[PDB]
């Protein structure tokens, strides 16, 4: 019954703010790192940033260092993904797929389950 | 900053046939590499979680190796719903995430 | 043939005399007898003594063409001499393969007294047909003299079943035995090598923390270090205790590696080469055990006793190989498989040659102590 | 008196008698000087013109400088003759 939905996608103005959510099911955030891999319309897939809610460590892209913020919520089982000062590259369909924690099988089955994934567009 | 570089940008095959997807790192980063399998239109399924270990639920068809900074993924029987977009993915670090170009299988004609 | 067999037999018989000797004299006094391998080689030495004691007597027969003088218990002493001197090498190289395989993959005398016992009596139990057959046979009415090798009516297939004793029992499974166990040396040498080459990685990219300044290099470092380890985890020694505390030795410092890179990432150098420095200590508690056994396991490859045996086994194997092919070309012939014409004088025109050439292990074993010592 | 040595054996034959295992006759056509132009030898046969007497082998071995380095002779089962 694992399950990872997306939310938040839409139109919006380049250089605005937007708010993608990573509501999950079947396990909770404190287990296993929500990591946000995007994908251009046409093109491949790019890792994006990521949370780890044990650690609180969150790493960001080189090419959405700064501009994007991504924050987690345990009892919501919510990873939330804060966009700000869009430009045009950032038009893609955000994934948001879960992680496994260092030791052990879970961290090699790397992004095992995967969002149904979400449309930005500017 | 490990990149990944799959050979063959596209790969037209017939049902049946045996096809091989090669993806190369520019440096070594273990058994950590992954691969997916994106139909159009959904998200990407994970096929070998490790260089060559098969995950559960996916057809025993699919067989991963390594040959060093060389990854390889091999499909015996080309079924009709084995054409889709294959990615490899090295996931040495959780922000050292670098995927592949894609390797879009399709029918021969 | 009518001249170049008999110079090259004695010069095996100077050179072997000469070198076999000191061998015995070397090994009695100076490689003193404190190991398994060294009473395989001073037995090995002893063998080809015997064989080259008995070598002149066929020197003689050959430069005359092919007449015996030397009688009939000579004759089939001569040829048992030599049929002992092949299978009692065979063992001992397998004797000295195992000893090999134990001393490397798994780190006592009575054994290997026994075994030598057990060499050689098997040997000179299998020259057994060279004993009750070998004997001296006249050429017709002329006054030639050779030394055959007789069989009766009871004892049949006495060629097919010789040529099968050479071959299979004397040579394949002496061979295959030895392919099996320097195969599992090598995989040995090959999981200890690659533990070694990926810890010093390791500790190459841990020294380049040390002397680093930026968070860039810090993080070229640890991701090389990280791939190091990985790698090593999956470089398991070959034989829970086991697998157990190296691969939670591993776990340890890939999770202090992840400390570190998390560190570092975040902008401070100062607390990743402290992370970096910490990871030693799971080095000394946990991986020190196996990074030593991989050293050792490595550095009983250097020593000049491997070096020795290796040469010995492949340069007797590889010696002997055109001796089995024209002898199993000889038992097809008899056996009917083969009639051509041409292909029987090749067999009969370099028979004495491989003969020859598959006996010189007995003259440059000593040269090997040399050459590798 | 004739004998066999059931051949008919790409080696030379020849018949030895022991009266120690003197040579008689031999065909791959020779014969031994006591007893040349007497007995004859003919596949295997030896055919005897008149009565010494022994018992007589027959061997099949190569000619003197083939297969030197193992040279076999093949007996037989001894045939004693009647005096
Ligand atoms: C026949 C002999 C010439 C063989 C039979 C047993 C052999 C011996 C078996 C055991 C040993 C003990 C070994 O010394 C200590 O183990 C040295 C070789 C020697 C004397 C061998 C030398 C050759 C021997 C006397
Ligand atoms: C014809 C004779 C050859 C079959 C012999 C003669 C010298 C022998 C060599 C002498 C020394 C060595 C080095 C030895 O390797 C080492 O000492 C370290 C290098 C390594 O790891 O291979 C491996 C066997 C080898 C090549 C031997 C292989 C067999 C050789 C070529
Ligand atoms: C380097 C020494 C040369 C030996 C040798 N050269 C010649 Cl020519 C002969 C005549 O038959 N011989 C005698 C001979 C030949 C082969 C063997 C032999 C070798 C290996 C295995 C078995 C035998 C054997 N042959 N007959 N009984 N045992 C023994 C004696
Ligand atoms: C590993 C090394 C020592 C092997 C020794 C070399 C081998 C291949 C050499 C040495 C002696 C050689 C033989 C010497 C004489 C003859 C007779 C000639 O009419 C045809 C070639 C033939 C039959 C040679 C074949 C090759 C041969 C068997």
């Amino acid at each position: 019954e694992v399950q990872l939905v997306e939310s938040g996608g839409g139109l919006v103005q380049p250089g605005g703010s937007l708010r993608l959510s990573c509501a999950a099911s079947g396990f909770n955030v404190v287990d296993f790192s929500l990591h946000w891999v995007r994908q251009a319309p046409g093109k491949g897939l790019e890792w994006v940033a990521y949370i780890s809610s044990s650690s609180g460590s969150t790493s960001y892209a080189d090419s959405v260092k700064g501009r994007f913020t991504i924050s987690a919520d345990t009892s919501k089982n919510t990873a939330y993904l804060q966009m700000n000062s869009l430009r045009a590259e950032d038009t893609a369909v955000y994934y948001c797929a879960r992680w496994g924690y260092w030791p052990g099988e879970p961290w090699w089955k790397a992004f095992d389950y995967w969002g149904q994934g979400t449309l930005v567009t500017v | 900053d490990i990149q990944m570089t799959q050979s063959p940008s596209s790969l037209s095959a017939s049902v049946g046939d045996r096809v091989t997807i090669t993806c190369r790192a520019s440096q070594s980063v273990s058994s950590a590499v992954a691969w997916y399998q994106q139909k159009p239109g959904k998200a990407p399924k994970l096929l070998i979680y490790s260089a060559s270990s098969l995950y559960s639920g996916v057809p025993s068809r699919f067989s991963g190796s390594r040959s060093g900074t060389d990854f390889t993924l091999t499909i015996s029987s080309l079924q009709p719903e084995d054409f889709a977009t294959y990615y490899c993915q090295q996931y040495l670090y959780y922000s050292l995430v670098t995927f592949g170009q894609g390797t879009k299988v399709e029918i021969k004609r | 043939i009518f001249v170049m067999i008999p110079t090259l037999y004695s010069i095996i018989f100077v050179v072997g005399i000469f070198g076999n000797s000191l061998v015995v004299i070397v090994i009695y006094f100076y490689m003193k007898l404190k190991t398994v391998a060294s009473v395989f080689l001073l037995n090995l030495a002893l063998a080809d003594l015997c064989f080259l004691l008995t070598l002149p007597l066929w020197a003689v027969y050959t430069a005359m063409e092919y007449r015996w003088p030397f009688g009939n218990y000579l004759c089939k002493i001569a040829s048992a001499s030599v049929s002992f001197n092949l299978y009692a090498s065979v063992f001992l190289l397998t004797c000295l393969s195992i000893d090999r395989y134990l001393a490397i993959v798994h780190p006592t005398m009575l054994v290997a007294k026994v075994t030598c016992i057990i060499i050689w009596l098997l040997a000179g139990l299998a020259s057994l047909p060279a004993i009750i057959h070998r004997n001296v046979f006249f050429i017709e009415n002329t006054n030639i003299t050779v030394c055959a090798f007789h069989y009766e009516s009871q004892n049949s297939t006495l060629p097919i079943g010789l040529g099968l004793t050479k071959n299979i029992l004397g040579f394949l499974f002496p061979f295959l035995i030895i392919l099996t166990s320097y195969t599992l040396i090598w995989k040995a040498l090959k999981k200890a090598y690659d533990l070694e080459d990926n810890w010093e990685t390791l500790n190459d990219n841990l020294k380049v923390i040390e002397k680093a300044d930026n968070a860039a290099q810090v993080k070229d470092a640890l991701t090389k270090m990280r791939a190091a380890a990985l790698d090593a985890q999956k470089a398991t020694p070959p034989k829970s205790p086991e697998m157990k505390d190296f691969r939670h030795g591993f776990d340890i410092l890939v999770g202090q590696i992840d400390d570190a890179l998390k560190l570092a990432n975040e902008g401070k150098v100062k607390e990743a080469q402290a992370a970096a420095e910490q990871l030693k200590t799971t080095r000394n508690a946990y991986i020190q055990k196996y990074l030593e056994r991989a050293r050792s396991t490595l550095d009983k490859l250097n020593d000049d006793i491997f070096k020795i045996i290796m040469a010995i086994v492949l340069f007797f194997f590889f010696s002997w190989i055109p001796h089995q092919i024209f002898t199993f070309l000889d038992v097809l012939i008899q056996l009917g498989i083969i009639r051509d014409c041409r292909i029987a004088d090749i067999v009969d025109t370099a028979m004495p040659i491989t003969i020859c050439i598959a006996y010189f292990n007995n003259c440059l074993n000593p040269l090997f102590y040399g050459f590798l010592g």
